[PDB]
């Protein structure tokens, strides 16, 4: 009437729960690269000579 | 590849479960000649002690003894689950019970 050991298992089964990879889509910056400073428009002279 | 139909039949009031044993010291050479019992705690009011379990295994030289609660028992218990899956191979389907993972280790007392 005691428990006694049974037949080995032919196998073993291990679950865990996995989520899925998206697409590549690699959006790098909001406002991207470095940029360029630049020129003001017309800008125009701000000195003269004398005469 | 081969597949099997997932069933739970499971516990009736997961009162029961099945118990599967593990030898801290490798594989039982002759487990044909070992007697297991099974003890429980008379405690059923107390939900931390209706679920202490020990299992002892006796044999002609050593006792080996584990148990649910305390050092002995181990993490795997609770981080993780075991179930036993008993496949009938002619209808593909899998019925899978709880199980309780005992550690077993020999008896010695000063």
């Amino acid at each position: 009437g005691g428990l006694t050991c049974a037949s080995a298992p032919q196998g073993t089964l291990r679950i865990l729960e996995g989520p899925q990879q998206s697409l590549s889509g690699s959006p790098l910056q909001p406002i991207p690269a470095s940029p360029p400073p630049q020129i003001p428009p017309g800008l125009r002279p701000r000195f003269c000579a004398f005469g | 590849l081969p597949s099997a139909r997932w069933q739970y039949c499971g516990a009736p009031d997961g009162s029961q479960r099945a118990v599967l044993v593990q030898f801290s010291n490798g594989k039982l050479q002759s487990p044909g000649n070992m007697r297991f019992t099974l003890y429980e705690n008379k405690d059923s009011t107390n939900p931390r002690k209706r679920n202490q379990r020990i299992l002892a295994a006796e044999t002609d030289r050593l006792s080996y003894v584990g148990n649910n609660f305390g050092t002995g028992a181990l993490k795997c218990n609770t981080l993780c689950r075991h179930f036993v899956g008993i496949l009938n191979k002619t209808s593909g389907q899998m019925e899978v019970y709880d199980a309780e993972l005992f550690n077993m280790q020999p008896l010695f007392s000063d």
